[PDB]
């Protein structure tokens, strides 16, 4: 499996 | 002092897409805490306060792939009740999870909804002009909380 | 990545 994390710098989706 | 583990980096970015000036401005990380894209990450390990570079950024080390899976339809029903449901609008859905996470609403036809889970640009290459503005030490609390502070 | 399930009671917010 593998994730990507939409909330990483520069262009954050979500928190 | 050069930006490595644990370091606060401060950057100026200009983000382009295919020629197509994104975003501007300017932000500071947490170095090596997977608070910035890897490949962006990859590219500032090393430099020094006041380098400038560009770099190229793939989808599998900016946002990944573009899940299909993650474009769902949804009734309109739905919705708040006064909120402009447009593309491009968005929002953020939440179930038994206890997770909310966010929507970009692609295409709205008649009391069907298409919205978009993917990040916005999960499936892009990203090109960038970075300027290392400046590298200093983290606090303890910032370490404590693996972020950066605002 | 992600689906959206309606085997729970899904809902959304816009703030
Ligand atoms: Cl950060």
């Amino acid at each position: 499996t593998r994730y990507w994390n939409p909330k990483m710098k520069p262009f954050i989706f979500g928190a | 002092m050069k930006v490595g583990q644990d370091k606060v980096v401060t950057i100026r970015y200009t983000l382009q897409v295919e020629g197509e000036v994104l975003d501007q401005g300017e932000l500071s990380y947490l170095h090596g805490h997977r608070n910035l894209i890897p490949g962006l990450e990859e590219a500032l390990e090393g430099r020094e306060e006041g380098e400038a570079f560009q770099a190229h950024v793939p989808a599998e080390k900016a946002y990944g792939p573009h899940d299909p899976e993650g474009v769902q339809v949804v009734p309109l029903s739905a919705f708040p009740e006064d909120a402009e449901v447009v593309p491009g609008a968005q929002f953020y859905a939440q179930d038994m999870e206890g997770n909310p996470m966010p929507l970009t609403v692609v295409a709205v036809e008649g009391e069907e909804v298409t919205v978009d889970f993917n990040h916005p640009l999960a499936g892009k290459d990203l090109d960038f002009q970075v300027e290392v503005v400046k590298v200093r030490e983290a606090t303890p609390e910032e370490l404590l909380h693996g972020h950066a502070h605002p």
